[PDB]
């Protein structure tokens, strides 16, 4: 699967096996909550961006959803736990946000990597680890 | 045990057909003020010693951007409310999210025109409620029609924003 923008000559072939070793722009962990909100400036019409999900319990098991031209072009393979899995464009600044909100279960714990192609290489702009736990402190 | 909560209170004003520049805003966390908005500097700022010294300073960068987006949206909405009467008019939005002791969440927004509730929306279910009055119905039709011209995504994203912030603020304390 390809990410990035053909018009900007910045396309990258996704290799999920390489994601673990990529240094993310920002990285954090939530316990008992799965809400990832990734911030993309100056997204072009043809640019494919998205979110990879690597299961906590098997690093080889990776899901993906993809966004292009303000529409979801690929859902997670399992959407039953999804509360929100879509993008939106802000009005006051030229920013597109990708929202991934899911029920936290033994099947959604893991690593969520917000992806972008830059100069034909895969970047991770934000990485969120999700773990079980009590939302209420 | 009472739920944890994050509450935003924004207000915009109009007179003689012109929506004033800027907006008013405040935020409360678990019932206590933590956020104020400097309308001149156009900056969210801490309210109280706890918000000043405990919350990360990045809090105010994020809140400034988020309030600006919300406040400009509210200015736009007021522009499209039909009211040709003179005088100072106000549109206020109260937005709240909660985390309950059983770890479940709630979220809603409520709109007041000249102090009168005319529309409430449940941000988790997308259900809207309008008071039984001819005036409130007219106002709510006015607003909801303007919005019509990603609805579900829009409302759920507001809830996601709020919940993410609440979780972060609770951790800091
Ligand atoms: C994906 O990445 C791994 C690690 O670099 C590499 O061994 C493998 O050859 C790559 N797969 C493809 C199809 O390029
Ligand atoms: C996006 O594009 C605008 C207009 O060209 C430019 O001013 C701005 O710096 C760009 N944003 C970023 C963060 O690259
Ligand atoms: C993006 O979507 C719009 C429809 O909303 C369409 O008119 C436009 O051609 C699309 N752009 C591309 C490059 O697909
Ligand atoms: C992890 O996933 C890979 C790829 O599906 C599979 O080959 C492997 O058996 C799994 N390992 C475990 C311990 O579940
Ligand atoms: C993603 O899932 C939604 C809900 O089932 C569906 O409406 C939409 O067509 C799906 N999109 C794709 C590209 O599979
Ligand atoms: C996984 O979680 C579900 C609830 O989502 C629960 O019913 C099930 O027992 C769990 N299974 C394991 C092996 O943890």
């Amino acid at each position: 699967v390809d990410l990035g923008s053909k018009s900007s000559n910045s396309t990258c072939r996704l290799n999920v096996t390489e994601l673990a070793s990529i240094h993310p722009g920002e990285t954090w962990t939530l316990h008992g909550m799965c809400i990832s909100i990734c911030y993309y400036e100056n997204v072009t019409e043809d640019e494919i961006i998205g979110v990879a999900f690597t299961w906590q319990h098997n690093e080889s098991v990776v899901d993906l959803w993809l966004y292009q031209n303000d529409t979801v072009i690929r859902n997670f393979s399992d959407i039953t736990t999804n509360i929100l899995q879509d993008g939106l464009k802000m009005r006051t600044v030229p920013v597109t946000k990708l929202y991934t909100s899911r029920m936290v279960t033994n099947l959604t714990v893991g690593r969520y990597d917000c992806l972008r192609c830059e100069n034909g290489t895969t970047k991770i702009i934000e990485r969120l680890y999700v773990r079980l736990g009590s939302l209420y402190p | 045990m009472e739920p944890h909560s994050l509450r935003y209170n924004l207000m915009v004003l109009s007179q003689d057909e012109s929506v004033q520049s800027g907006f008013l805003a405040e935020g409360h966390l678990d019932g206590q003020p933590f956020l104020r908005y400097d309308r001149q500097k156009r900056r969210a700022k801490p309210q109280g010693q706890w918000a000043e010294d405990v919350l990360g300073a990045e809090t105010w960068d994020t809140e400034t951007e988020d309030l600006t987006e919300n406040g400009q949206d509210l200015r736009r909405t007021l522009t499209h409310i039909k009211d040709q009467k003179g005088g100072l008019h106000s549109l206020q939005e109260i937005r709240v999210c909660e985390i309950h002791e059983d770890s479940s969440t709630r979220g809603s927004r409520h709109f007041y025109y000249n102090g009168e509730l005319f529309l409430s929306q449940n941000l988790e279910t997308q259900e809207s409620t309008v008071p039984q009055s001819s005036r409130a119905q007219t106002l709510a039709m006015n607003v909801t029609n303007f919005w019509k011209e990603k609805t579900k995504t829009h409302y759920r994203a507001m809830q996601a924003d709020c919940l993410q912030k609440l979780q972060r603020y609770l951790k800091s304390g």
